[PDB]
């Protein structure tokens, strides 16, 4: 009530920002692994601004797209800076979100009462993948054309509806101008849905507070957000800016394939077709099966397991510090996931078939094993008691 | 192990380094070599004439050189396609009328565009140089179909274009012995400039802002420690043993 | 300094480009016309009275 | 030292003076680092510049 | 004029005399090829990789 | 989302009365030794499979290539 005003920061106009940014209580022992959500928010904002300024000089037609990109880089003041920021900020954004996901896996942040947050995160990941893949096409190089062909013709493996949905997706009989213009419109639209999903994700987290490197109750020792975690976020942002600008200014083409500087030519095929570096685990899992239906329907278990982790209900200790075996399994899963990433960029013959078929088995044994520790360790107090 | 093609080594280019720039005399001589040997079948079509002023020629030289050639222009009041000499805002002329003619004149092989030829393959600079200077005698046991030549730096072992860089194929205006290697070096320097005309501005901005942002990182770390000093040295008594 | 750099660069990206500026100086031929009447001619992007 | 205290008393009893000080420091440091990097760039690689080609004016 | 590059390539024989003699053994072994589809391309690549690596750091000093 | 009655006592000191930087580089070698001794197993388990698979693939490829020769 307070029958006369005290502060501008507690008035109705600034109540929301104050309560959810300035005075919000957080645990006091959060480490540097809790900054990547804000860092990814800044990455998304950078992508949106840079894209809104690139889309003032790009023409979506098969005759003009390549030459309009080169016009941007050669004839507009600073346009090379815009293109390099966009094409490398996509990679930075994926890097940051991968680190975020593995943080969530380590300290077991999916468990109760925070499974709505995990499910919304998985949905956000799907939107991210779709947006990046749709937007790798508009330059209209060789890899754009052939990657679109392979991935979007992988949808005719489905039973009877297959050819119909592929032809409806392509807007015709092959990947041509209609697909280009379609994908441009989808690319301009999806990131705003990404923004909305991010805000919903944050509200869902703020309705219970965050976890901590201990995984215990944390309502007795909390500090506000400003100025104690604002300065830590600041340190993170400046280090990230140094890294990003090392990429932009002194090595802007290391993270791409050289073949996209050759205009699309539907008759000759490249000898080694791959997508970007952040789709290679899925790509390896997908080619690991000698069957179209099995290969396509093996991605579905990946997302089903990622979306069904939170609902096992016997484990009682969250943080992996007090869980040696689950910690070792975490590191071994990380190694196996890197191995899938490396395999996804190789030719398909010996000795890569076996090494492409076993790591999927390990990647699924991870999501199968974890409830077994849940049960076998629920009864641990009764054996080790003193 | 013949389908991939030989590997081109790494050479110490004068434009490599974090604080290195283009050698503009090499750009001049490379442009001369291109316009007198290579423009017979290849084309640039991305580089205009005005790009050269301030980079390898003064303005008047480029103006006269562009006024050498003839290009077409849109309809008059009559409705005809006439021709008039070139200007500063024209692009490097093409030797054929389309790709079909290009394949017809070379035996079904299309000679590509050289604007981005360094960025487009793997390890551009060294690949182009060793490709030019790499025609050699085929190894024992292999043969090449007539109308083709051998080069280990090509994936397949057999290439279509014939060797051009030969001692005395051009005559410079500075008095440099036009050896095959000198000509190849100048050509590669010219092509690298053509592909990446923004390199020097890029490197200047990069150096400046990396330095400045490192200073800001130092300041932010101090700020952080100063704020957290109060909690991180706090002492509390709690009244519990185990 | 960072804020100024980014603002100025984004603002300057939208100004007239080198390709457009190259096409800004030339003249064409003009001819006689009937007493007191008008027929325009063609130039860069702008007519002539 | 005492110079820090003197600077503190000179500049920070108000705030608009602080804003002006920050702007001035920015638009001086920018120029200083520009000069330094340009000079080092010139020093590193002598003879390669555009005004160093010996035949720049012999195509008349 | 005379090419510097070929001069250095013919200079670097002592560096991979071993690869040279290996290729010589290959060509003497294949001597008498009947059906074709026999060749010494691997030793060829080894030899010319040796020579190129020898010439790489030395060549550009001589040029202008 | 609530709080608990606590009963504790705390003392603090002002920010401007204590040395800030010298804490980073105080006794680095013992901290490095502690970190290594604590996380050697995690490092081993992370970096083992990569090395094993890389060596195996290299060996297989070189053997196959050298067996295809004439
Ligand atoms: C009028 C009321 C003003 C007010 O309420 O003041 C509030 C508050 C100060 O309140 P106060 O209590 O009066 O001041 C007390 C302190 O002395 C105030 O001191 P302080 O500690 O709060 O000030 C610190 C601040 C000082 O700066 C300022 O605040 C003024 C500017 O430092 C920064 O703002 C750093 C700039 C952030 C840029 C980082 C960009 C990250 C990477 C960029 C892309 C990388 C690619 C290359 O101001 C701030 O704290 C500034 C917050 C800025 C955060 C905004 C986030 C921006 C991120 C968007 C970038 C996305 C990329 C776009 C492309
Ligand atoms: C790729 C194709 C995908 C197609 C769909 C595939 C779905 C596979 C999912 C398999 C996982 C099983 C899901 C089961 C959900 C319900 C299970 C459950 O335990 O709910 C019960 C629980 C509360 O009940 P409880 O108190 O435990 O029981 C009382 C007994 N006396 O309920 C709760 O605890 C509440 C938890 C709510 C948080 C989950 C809400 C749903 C997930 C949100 C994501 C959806 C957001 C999408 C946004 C865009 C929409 C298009
Ligand atoms: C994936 C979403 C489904 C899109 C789809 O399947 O479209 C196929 C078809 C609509 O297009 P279609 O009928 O094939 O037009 C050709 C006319 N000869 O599908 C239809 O005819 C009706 C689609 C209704 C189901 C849409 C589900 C979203
Ligand atoms: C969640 C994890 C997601 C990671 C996604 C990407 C994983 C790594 C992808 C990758 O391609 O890295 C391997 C990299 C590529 O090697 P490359 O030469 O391009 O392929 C042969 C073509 N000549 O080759 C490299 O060694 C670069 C190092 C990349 C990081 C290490 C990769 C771990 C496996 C390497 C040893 C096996
Ligand atoms: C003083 C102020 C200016 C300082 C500028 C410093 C610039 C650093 C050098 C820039 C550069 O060109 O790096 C080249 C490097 C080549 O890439 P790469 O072969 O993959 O090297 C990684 C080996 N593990 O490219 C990179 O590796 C970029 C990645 C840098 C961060 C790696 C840690
Ligand atoms: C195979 C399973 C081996 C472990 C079986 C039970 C052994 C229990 C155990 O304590 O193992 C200890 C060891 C590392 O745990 P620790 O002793 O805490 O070493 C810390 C050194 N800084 O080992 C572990 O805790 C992790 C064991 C790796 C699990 C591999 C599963 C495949
Ligand atoms: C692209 C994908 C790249 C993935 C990078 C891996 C990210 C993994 C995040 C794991 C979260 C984490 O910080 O693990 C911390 C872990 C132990 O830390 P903790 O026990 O919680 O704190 C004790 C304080 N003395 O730290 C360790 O156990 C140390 C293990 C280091 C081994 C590598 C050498
Ligand atoms: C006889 C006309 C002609 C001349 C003149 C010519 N080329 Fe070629 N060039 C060709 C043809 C034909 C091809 C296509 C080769 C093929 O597809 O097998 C080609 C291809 C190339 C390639 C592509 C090689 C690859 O790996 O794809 C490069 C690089 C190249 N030329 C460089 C040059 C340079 C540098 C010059 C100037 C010294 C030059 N060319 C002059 C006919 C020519
Ligand atoms: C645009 C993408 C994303 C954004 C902007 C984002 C942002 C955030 C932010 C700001 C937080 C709280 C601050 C913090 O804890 O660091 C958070 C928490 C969390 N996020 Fe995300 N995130 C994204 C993607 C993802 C994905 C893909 C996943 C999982 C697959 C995920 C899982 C989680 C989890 C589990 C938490 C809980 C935090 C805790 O345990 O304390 N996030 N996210
Ligand atoms: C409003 C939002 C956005 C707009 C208007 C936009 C616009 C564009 C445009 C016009 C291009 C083609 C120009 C070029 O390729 O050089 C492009 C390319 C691209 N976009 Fe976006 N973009 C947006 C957001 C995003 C986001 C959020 C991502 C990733 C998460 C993304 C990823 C990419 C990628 C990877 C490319 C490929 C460029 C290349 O590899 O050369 N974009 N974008």
């Amino acid at each position: 009530m307070r029958n006369q005003r005290f502060s501008l920061l507690k008035q109705p106009i600034s109540s929301t920002l104050n309560q959810h940014l300035i005075d919000y209580p957080t645990p006091s022992n959060l480490s540097y692994w809790w900054g990547f959500g804000s860092l990814a928010g800044i990455c998304l904002v950078i992508q949106i601004v840079t894209g809104v300024f690139l889309a003032m000089h790009y023409t979506p037609h098969v005759d003009l797209a390549f030459n309009s990109v080169e016009h941007v880089m050669r004839d507009v003041e600073g346009g090379w800076l815009l293109r390099y920021m966009h094409a490398n900020g996509a990679s930075m954004f994926l890097i940051v979100v991968h680190l975020h996901i593995f943080r969530g896996l380590y300290h077991a942040s999916y468990s109760s009462p925070r499974e709505f947050v995990r499910c919304l995160g998985v949905v956000i990941f799907l939107l991210m993948i779709v947006t990046a893949f749709t937007g790798y096409v508009p330059p209209w190089g060789q890899m754009s054309f052939w990657g679109a062909t392979v991935i979007t013709s992988l949808a005719s493996a489905i039973p009877v509806v297959g050819d119909t949905i592929v032809t409806w997706l392509w807007g015709g009989f092959s990947v041509d101008n209609a697909t280009l213009n379609r994908f441009f419109s989808l690319h301009h639209l999806l990131p705003f849905i990404l923004v909305g999903a991010s805000l919903l994700h944050l509200a869902a987290l703020h309705q219970y507070g965050s976890n901590n490197p201990l995984g215990v109750h944390s309502e007795m020792d909390q500090i506000s957000f400003y100025p104690y975690f604002y300065v830590k976020d600041l340190v993170g942002w400046v280090a990230f800016a140094i890294f990003f600008s090392i990429w932009i200014f002194y090595a802007p083409n290391v993270l791409g394939h050289p073949d996209n500087y050759i205009p699309a030519n539907p008759m000759p095929t490249p000898p080694h077709i791959v997508p970007e570096w952040y789709f290679l685990p899925i790509h390896a899992i997908l080619r690991s099966i000698p069957d179209k239906s099995g290969g396509v329907a093996a991605i579905a278990p990946v997302f089903i397991c990622l979306l069904a982790l939170p609902f096992f209900k016997s484990m009682y200790v969250r943080s992996s510090s007090f869980r040696p075996i689950h910690q070792g399994i975490f590191w071994l899963l990380l190694a196996d996931r890197l191995l899938l990433g490396w395999i996804g960029c190789q030719p398909v013959e010996a000795p890569f078939v076996t090494i492409g078929q076993i790591p999927p088995l390990v990647f699924f044994l991870f999501f199968a094993i974890t409830p077994i520790p849940g049960r076998v360790g629920r009864g641990i107090p009764n054996s080790y008691t003193d | 192990e013949a389908e991939h093609g030989l590997a081109c080594p790494s050479y110490p280019w004068p434009h490599q380094g974090i604080l290195s720039s283009y050698d503009h005399a090499s750009i001049r001589r490379g442009h001369q070599v291109y316009t007198q040997v290579c423009a017979s079948c290849h084309s640039m079509s991305l580089i205009s004439y005005r790009d050269l002023v301030g980079v390898a020629y003064t303005e008047e030289e480029v103006k006269a050189m562009a006024a050498e050639i003839e290009v077409v222009d849109g309809p008059n009041d009559e409705g005809e396609m006439f021709t008039r000499p070139g200007k500063l805002s024209d692009r490097f002329p093409q030797p054929y009328a389309n790709e079909a003619a290009a394949r017809f004149a070379n035996g079904g092989a299309y000679p590509p565009d050289l604007s981005l030829i360094t960025k487009a393959p793997h390890n551009g600079q060294n690949y182009v140089f060793a490709l030019l200077t790499g025609y050699r005698d085929p190894p024992a046991g292999v043969s090449i179909r007539e109308g083709l030549h051998y080069n280990p730096y090509f994936p397949g072992g057999a290439i279509a274009m014939p060797k051009m860089l030969n001692d005395g194929a051009v005559e410079y205006e500075d008095g440099t012995p036009a050896t095959e290697s000198q000509m190849g070096k100048d050509v590669v320097s010219f092509l690298s400039w053509a592909a990446e005309p923004e390199m020097e501005e890029r490197k200047l901005m990069g150096f400046k802002w990396i330095f400045v942002l490192t200073l800001a990182l130092l300041q932010a770390g101090y700020y952080r420690r100063l704020r957290w000093s109060v909690l991180k040295s706090r002492k509390l008594v709690l009244d519990v043993v185990n | 300094s960072l804020v100024r750099l980014l603002i100025l660069k984004f603002v300057l990206s939208m100004s007239a480009s080198k390709d457009v500026l190259a096409l800004a100086s030339l003249e064409v031929d003009l001819s006689s016309i009937e007493p007191g009447t008008t027929v325009t001619v063609k130039w860069r992007g702008k007519p002539v009275f | 030292g005492g110079i820090f205290e003197a600077l503190y008393k000179v500049l920070m009893r108000r705030n608009s003076v602080y804003v002006t000080f920050v702007i001035a420091g920015a638009f001086v440091g920018e120029r200083a680092v520009d000069y330094g990097v340009h000079k080092l760039w010139e020093h590193n690689n002598v003879g390669k510049r555009y005004e160093d080609i010996s035949v720049l004016g012999q195509r008349q | 004029p005379v090419d510097q590059k070929k001069y250095l390539e013919e200079s670097c024989k002592p560096k991979c005399v071993k690869a040279l003699l290996e290729y010589q053994a290959c060509v003497k072994r294949i001597q008498g090829d009947e059906t074709g589809n026999k060749h010494c391309t691997g030793q060829y690549f080894d030899y010319w990789s040796c020579i190129d690596k020898c010439v790489a750091q030395k060549l550009f000093s001589k040029l202008k | 989302k609530g709080f608990v009655p606590m009963k504790a006592v705390t003392y603090g000191l002002s920010p401007f009365q204590q040395k800030i930087m010298p804490g980073l580089w105080k006794d680095l070698p013992t901290k490095i030794h502690h970190k290594v001794s604590e996380n050697w197993i995690s490092a081993t388990l992370l970096l083992g499979p990569l090395v094993g698979v890389y060596s195996y693939v290299q060996n297989y490829q070189e053997k196959e290539k050298l067996s295809h020769r004439y």
